[PDB]
């Protein structure tokens, strides 16, 4: 929680996530990667953990590529570039995840101060009315299985 | 079969390249022929007796597949073999005739 | 499966209409099917054996 | 049974069946197959499971 507070206001402070040593594509790092995927803000992830999270939902519903075919994309792009590139595929007319989002937000209670004030971004993918924030599209729906090496 | 191009994320100080796998799986798990997956004769099978005819060849194909549930089980293990060993040693000649 | 419209006598406030059946019968214990009422096939079912 | 008769009101609930295969087939799925064509109306499944 400190250090999601934290991420929603340096603006060069976005969290870095540290993956587990030694295994790859174990059955509970893509429910986690799911997890983050659509409940985690987009804001306040690096671009290397953003793109390293698309990678790996992007690795079973891919029909050719596989997860390291996948990863061998560092080059010929950069980081950012190609998490815009997966999320466009994930967004089409035959996949649609939500990507949870966030924005702005400057609402304050007038009290005398003697410094300046600022507006942070809401480590909360809710928006002010309740209705949820998603990237590009909500109501998931998908016309194939998530089909990874062997899960 | 087919080649393999995955890895593992591990520090290591070689480079890694792609093998065959030891079964005929695909990354699906469904079985990889060569020709066609049809088994159909014209005639039986003979050689000095011993016939064997054209419906028991069907039958013994049909109960060689793979369990198609051991797939995830039957990768990992080729996935941290091929992420291990010196891509530079797989032209190295065999020495010990009984090893093969 | 076809529609039934029958409808039984209570006292209610609000119309009702036509729902399918859940199973094939069409009122006779003779079922119903779309195109023929037989099973001639030129073959054999075969599909990497069985 | 709950859920057929559910089905055969709304023309929007069709019943999706969920199958235990991936690319394999089995003999006990192709037996049931046959059943569900020959038994099961069309007009309570929805269009992938037909």
């Amino acid at each position: 929680a400190i250090k999601m507070m934290q991420a929603a206001q340096l603006h060069r402070a976005s969290i870095e996530i540290a993956f587990p040593m030694n295994v790859s594509l174990s059955p509970e790092i893509i429910v986690q990667c799911f997890i983050v995927w659509m409940s985690i803000p987009e804001q306040l992830l690096s671009d290397r953990s953003n793109f390293i999270i698309a990678a790996v939902i992007w690795a079973g519903f891919s029909a050719d590529d596989s997860y390291a075919d996948i990863m061998r994309r560092s080059a010929r792009a950069s980081d950012r570039q190609n998490y815009d590139i997966i999320k466009a595929a994930l967004s089409s007319r035959k996949f649609k995840l939500p990507r949870a989002s966030t924005t702005l937000f400057d609402e304050n209670e007038p009290v005398v101060r003697r410094y300046q004030i600022g507006r942070v971004y809401a480590p909360f993918p809710v928006d002010r009315y309740g209705s949820p924030v998603y990237s590009n599209c909500t109501k998931v729906e998908l016309a194939s299985d998530y089909n990874a090496e062997g899960f | 079969t087919t080649l393999f191009d995955e890895n593992e994320p591990v520090v290591r100080r070689y480079q890694i390249g792609r093998v065959y796998a030891p079964f005929p799986v695909d990354r699906y798990g469904s079985p990889v022929y060569s020709n066609c997956t049809k088994v159909e004769l014209a005639s039986d099978y003979n050689a000095e007796g011993f016939t064997i005819r054209k419906d028991d060849f069907r039958a013994l194909q049909a109960v060689l597949r793979i369990d198609e549930d051991r797939a995830a089980d039957m990768f990992t293990t080729l996935r941290i073999m091929i992420s291990s060993i010196p891509a530079v040693w797989y032209d190295a000649e065999v020495v010990h005739y009984p090893h093969t």
